[PDB]
């Protein structure tokens, strides 16, 4: 899956 | 002691629908919403949810027969059929439906030729047996299977709701039928809203274990706010990184765990940009890139700097034990980076443009991640213009999808515990190649099904970071505080992040 947001 | 809890997201629900969720969020949601034939355990092991047991698996290793437990149910109390799942699936691979998650259905008899467009989607080698009987064929033994199973693209939708909003399914809260441990009552916008509220399914078939009433999600971009809402009790976890992180670091609340998820610079690398498709940019760009630095003080969470594009921790040798990413493939070496740009230089022009666009989410860290890129490339790259432009995460996703830009702070968590989940994605035509990155070869070294696989698949990541197809920057730590009285929140280092199936308030 796709992650744009890390925190 | 009230069963409810406010618990925080990184951005707002993008999609209600299996077959087009592909982010974080929406998967979270749909993996706590809606059940598969298999759901993770604690060690992200496949054990049985909608299925009554594990595959029985025939032929050679290539036919899989589950059966359907009894009693499986869709929210409105009416059961759930092998038919379910066949049309579900047909849905997924149908060229008409555009669906990013396309590729996890490639193991599967004909979903090649379907993608293609030799064959029809009924060609698609599943079928039910009777109303609880599914039985599928695969093109090869494929020991991953019964993992890609347990993924929500995977997960069934119901044929009634389906055939009565058509093209409008999944357009809201009130356009989808969902099966799992609770509904959805609460969500105003898919896209947009910064809220939502799920509730106990008192018609799941495993209603008994559950406990929570209802969970309510906050998504948090600003880390002080979460913190003090954290504080005053008006959150019961908080996202935390660099100061915040130092600060609450020794805090009895504050917990780090490691993710099998990679954050990259995508590079567009179509023709369109003469700078991206120069190799020796690209190589200036990937030597540039202080690693060490950006984990130690921006993040200060517990991620860690990137060895390669498969993180580690992941993927173990069933013969050796040897984890996959253990080679130091890629390492900040800023004199390099200044010789591979002065060596690009002469091979471009400077006057048309000496510029590139840096795409991020607009959320704290990664804004502040994409100004701590932009201040390496500058510092390296001599002359370089380096722009950080932060965007909503709807905005953001379509961008990627038509490539409309330039590099791309983004990054992938693992689905399942193989290399394979992470290489795929940089074949020629995969849906998740945003960049466009294209080498034959590398195509070629991903479908080694030999006693050789994990040799050619650790050859295949030589050959896309000696071509440079895309930059790994660090493997993402998630840290937080979590209130104490939060009980059983099951924690997955792949897949959908969080079950809160067998969540409990105590005390
Ligand atoms: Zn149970
Ligand atoms: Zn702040
Ligand atoms: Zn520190
Ligand atoms: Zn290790």
């Amino acid at each position: 899956l796709v992650t744009l947001v890390f925190v | 002691v009230e069963q409810v809890a406010t618990l925080t997201a990184g951005t707002p629900v993008q999609s209600l629908d299996p077959a087009t969720a592909v982010d974080q969020t929406s998967i979270t949601l749909l993996a706590n919403v809606m059940e598969g034939l298999y759901r993770l355990d604690e060690k992200n092991q496949p054990q049985p949810a909608i299925a009554a047991g594990q595959p029985k698996v025939s032929n050679n290793g290539k036919t899989y027969t589950i059966v359907i437990r009894d009693g499986a149910k869709w929210s409105d109390g009416t059961q759930i059929t092998a038919s379910d799942f066949v049309a579900a699936w047909q849905r997924v691979v149908d060229p008409k439906t555009v669906s990013p998650n396309v590729e996890l259905f490639s193991a599967i008899k004909n979903a090649k030729e379907i993608a293609s467009g030799k064959q029809a989607k009924d060609t698609l080698a599943v079928k039910s047996i009777g109303e609880k009987t599914l039985e599928i064929e695969l093109v090869e033994p494929t020991p991953y299977f019964t993992d890609l199973l347990s993924l929500t693209a995977y997960y069934p939708v119901q044929q009634k709701a389906i055939k009565e909003y058509g093209k409008d399914y999944g357009v809201s809260q009130k356009a989808i039928v969902t099966n799992g441990a609770f509904n959805l009552t609460n969500l105003e916008g898919v896209g947009t809203s910064d809220k939502w509220t799920i509730s106990k399914n008192k018609e799941y078939w495993d209603q008994k274990d559950v406990s929570m009433d209802k969970i309510n999600f906050q998504v948090v971009k600003e880390i002080n706010t979460g913190i003090n809402l954290y504080n005053d009790g008006q959150l019961d976890e908080a996202p935390l990184a660099g100061e915040y992180a130092k600060q609450y670091k020794k805090d009895k609340e504050y917990s780090t765990t490691l993710m099998a998820n990679t954050m990259f610079l995508e590079m567009n690398q179509t023709g369109e940009n003469k700078l991206l498709q120069n190799k020796n940019v690209r190589k200036a760009i990937n030597y540039a890139i202080d690693r060490e630095s950006l984990v130690k003080k921006l993040l200060d969470n517990g991620s860690v700097a990137s060895v390669g594009v498969v993180p580690k921790e992941m993927a173990f040798n069933p013969v050796n034990k040897k984890d996959f990413a253990n080679e130091k493939l890629v390492e900040f070496n800023k004199k390099q980076a200044e010789e591979y740009w002065d060596k690009a230089k002469k091979e471009i022009d400077l006057s048309k443009n000496t510029s590139l666009d840096l795409l991020v989410s607009d959320g704290e860290f990664e804004k502040k991640a994409g100004e701590f890129l932009q201040g390496q490339l500058q510092d390296s790259l001599e002359g370089l213009k380096v722009t950080v432009t932060p965007i909503p995460a709807n905005v953001f996703m379509e961008r990627l999808t038509k490539k409309d830009f330039t590099l791309s702070l983004s990054g992938w968590q693992a689905d399942y515990a193989d290399p394979i989940s992470f290489l795929a994605n940089f074949e020629t035509n995969s849906p998740m190649n945003h960049g466009g990155y294209s080498n034959k070869n590398y195509d070629e070294l991903l479908k080694d099904s030999s006693s050789k696989r994990w040799q050619e698949l650790k050859k295949a990541e030589k050959l896309l970071i000696n071509d440079m197809g895309v930059v790994p920057i660090f493997q993402v730590g998630t840290a937080k505080l979590e209130k104490s009285k939060i009980k059983n929140v099951l924690m997955h280092s792949i897949g959908a992040k969080y079950d809160y199936k067998k969540m409990r308030i105590e005390k």
